[PDB]
């Protein structure tokens, strides 16, 4: 259960940052959760029922589906608003990029402390570029929808080529595995750390 | 078997939940299903996907009460028509069965699972196709046929390209889902 690692780089606005952002998380959220387990005493348990919605962009010519889960849509939102103030209070670089880590929990003998084994790690680089006039906005709009509609796709037809997911636990262990806290979904353990970057050149090799 | 009959159970209605999903992303409108813990025995797959009568009636006189299999695959084709009555065939969604078994799978529940997430597959890249921001603002009107073929796209014009949603091995053969797209 080596980790897999992906790596997302899209070009928008300031103002498209937070949009283009969520509809990576969501979609990648969408996949990667299931309906809320009920358990049984006998230690059978029923799966809950996922709903889906559409959120269309305002700062985006684009659509996204994400699951209905409200308390998700706020977690998200609040972590990629984190990411929107420090890349706006970091100025001149404005070369940043958010990290999804989906995790395993591993129970340790005393006195160490439960290790959380990464399975799969989501990596989104953004590159903020500046504009001016209106008319630059209204093309924005539409060819950094058109490249989410690419991004998209890749990671729907990653989903496929990745065949490991974590076995299904039992009643005891389900917090090794899954996010039990939120009352209208079951996603996987997931961390979403975030991470301003210092541009690097490129060598002079192939060139 | 009953294994296989129930896994013609999950095959019939993941068919008749693809067109399902199809047809309303053509709508015209957002969708929006709320979620529950304590479900009913009709949420297929764990996804709130209400079907609506006229397509799952259409969608069975394709089926004509037959499952896809090699050389029998379900087409949904997505086309327009406009003032002047032009046809263009825009989408051609296919849900092909090829000859590939695997025994390793349980088909008790890991084929539902992994369908299911066939269904959601399904639900983000519906969105992500052109023929859905031209069905957003709809001047047009989008009609959509269910048929069991033999698929073939000839109607698409030179140049299309294909997205794959995704493939699901079955003891029976694995399936695939894919769009051919203007």
């Amino acid at each position: 259960m080596n980790c897999r690692s992906e790596v997302l780089e899209v070009s928008v606005e300031g103002r498209q940052v937070e949009e283009a952002m969520l509809a990576v998380l969501h979609t990648v959220l969408l996949h990667r959760s299931t309906g809320k387990f009920h358990y049984a005493a006998a230690g059978t348990y029923s799966i809950g029922t996922v709903g889906t919605q559409d959120v269309d962009c305002d700062f985006i010519d684009f659509t996204y589906v994400r699951v209905s889960s409200e308390e998700l849509d706020r977690a998200l939102r609040k972590v990629v608003g984190e990411f929107k103030d420090a890349l706006r209070n970091s100025g001149g670089d404005g070369l940043g990029q958010m990290s999804l880590e989906f995790y395993q929990k591993k129970k340790s003998r005393w006195p160490f402390s439960d290790e959380c084994i990464p399975w799969e790690v989501w990596t989104v680089k953004v590159h903020v570029v500046a504009l001016a006039t209106e008319q630059e906005r209204q093309i924005c709009r539409e060819k950094v929808g058109e490249k989410l509609c690419e991004k998209i796709i890749n990671i729907v037809e990653v989903m496929n080529r990745h065949e490991y997911l974590p076995k299904m636990p039992t009643q005891s262990e389900v917090d090794n595995v899954f996010d039990t806290g939120l009352r209208d979904v079951q996603p996987y353990l997931y961390k979403i750390s975030f991470q301003i970057t210092d541009a690097l050149g490129t060598s002079v090799t192939t060139t | 078997s009953q294994d296989r009959k129930d896994l013609d159970k999950f095959i019939k209605f993941f068919a008749l939940k693809t067109v399902q999903v199809i047809v309303q992303a053509r709508l015209g409108e957002k969708i929006c299903t709320r979620s529950s813990s304590s479900p009913t025995g009709s949420d297929w797959f764990n996804l709130a996907i209400k079907d609506i009568p006229e397509v799952t009636h259409e969608a069975k006189k394709a089926l004509a009460g037959q499952l896809p299999a090699v050389g029998r695959s379900m087409c949904v084709e997505i086309s327009l028509k406009t003032s002047e009555g032009d046809s263009m065939e825009l989408e051609i969604w296919c849900l092909e069965m090829n000859e590939k078994c695997d025994k390793e799978i349980k088909v008790s529940y890991t084929v539902y699972n992994r369908l299911s997430l066939l269904l959601k597959s399904l639900l983000a890249i519906t969105r992500v196709t052109p023929a859905y921001r031209l069905s957003r603002k709809q001047e047009y009107v989008i009609l959509y046929r269910i048929y069991f073929g033999e698929v073939q796209l000839s109607g698409l014009g030179e140049g299309f390209q294909t997205v794959r949603v995704g493939t699901v091995g079955t003891p029976v053969g694995t399936i695939t889902l894919s769009c051919a797209y203007r």
